[PDB]
């Protein structure tokens, strides 16, 4: 029988990165973002509902 | 005497005790083709379960493993064997005019206030002392 | 070993569950549990099917523990599961005192000892009373 099926899950590793001198954003700010929005919201007490997008995947 | 013959109400206990003889349930998968009283047979299997059982229900059973699932019933739990359901208390009540006995006793047609039935008669049995 | 004797044959089958219970006031009874084997064919797969037909409501059930008797009782309820390819089946027996159980008798007892009313009323199933 068929009984569910599981979501798509997706996997994907990222790197940020600030000495190189073209770098100059320090990568807290950058980071004070995906540990914000990946995380429970203090407003209604749940995740964010991302959406990832690519230029043309 | 619980009714005028006892042939129906002996016949009665006695299927009804049978019905307590084979009981059990067969699982099958999702059919509305089956009723209650079907009285369907088993054939293809060995000589323990091979032969015409008559259902007693069926349930449904929807859910998200398992699918759907029309589980069928065969038998009948229990019974209490009683003619009528007992009132073993003492009550009193009024005399109701007068109205001949039509089952040819003498029998008193009175009332009952527990009931709350000021209209209609319930005939009753005199006790005397002595009588003869 | 332990030998299910049923109507007087030794009724080699297999044995997955025995449970002999007796109280002290009530009727002593035994569990058994068995299972009928489907996956071994050819010869042995009905005559498999012809042990398990000797399963009557009502039939002399034997027990037999270290050549010494266990519970020796007549039988009753005799369910059968059948789930996928297992197929079991579960016997109960009980004592000659269930020829007790479940008739309403009237008797009356005048002039009698607290025995001998009782004796003779055991007497109908074959009970001997010891005291």
């Amino acid at each position: 029988r068929y009984v569910i099926s599981e979501p798509v899950g997706l996997n994907l590793t990222l790197l940020f990165d600030s000495q190189m001198p073209g770098n100059t954003t320090p990568i807290e700010t950058q980071l004070a973002m995906l540990k914000s929005l990946c995380a429970v919201d203090a407003a209604t007490g749940s995740p964010y509902f991302l959406r990832i997008t690519w230029g043309k995947m | 005497l619980p009714e005028a013959t006892l042939q129906t109400l002996s016949n009665s206990w006695l299927n009804y005790q049978q019905m307590t003889g084979v009981q059990g349930h067969i699982v099958l998968a999702g059919t509305r083709d089956f009723a209650p009283g079907e009285s369907i047979t088993l054939s293809g299997f060995g000589a323990g379960l091979d032969g015409t059982a008559m259902l007693s229900g069926v349930n449904q059973q929807f859910d998200t493993q398992y699918g759907w699932r029309s589980e069928l019933v065969i038998g009948l739990p229990a019974s209490m064997l009683e003619p009528a359901p007992p009132v073993r208390s003492l009550h009193i009540g009024t005399v109701a005019g007068f109205t001949a006995d039509p089952q040819h006793l003498d029998r008193i047609a009175i009332h009952l206030p527990a009931l709350n039935l000021p209209d209609s008669l319930i005939f009753a049995r005199l006790s005397k002392p002595w009588a003869s | 070993h332990i030998t299910l004797d049923i109507a007087g044959q030794r009724s080699t089958l297999g044995i997955r569950r025995l449970r002999v219970q007796q109280l002290i006031n009530e009727i002593p009874l035994a569990q058994l549990e068995l299972h009928i084997p489907t996956d071994n064919h050819g010869a042995a797969d009905n005559a498999v099917q012809h042990e398990v037909s000797r399963f009557t409501l009502g039939v002399r059930v034997g027990i037999a523990q270290d050549n010494k008797p266990l519970f020796d009782g007549y039988l009753v309820q005799k369910k059968m599961q059948l789930k996928g390819k297992e197929w079991s089946v579960r016997l109960e027996a009980r004592h000659a005192l269930q020829k007790l159980t479940f008739l309403p008798h009237s008797r009356v007892f005048r002039q009698q000892d607290d025995s001998t009313v009782m004796k003779g009323l055991l007497q109908s199933a074959g009970v001997k009373l010891t005291q």
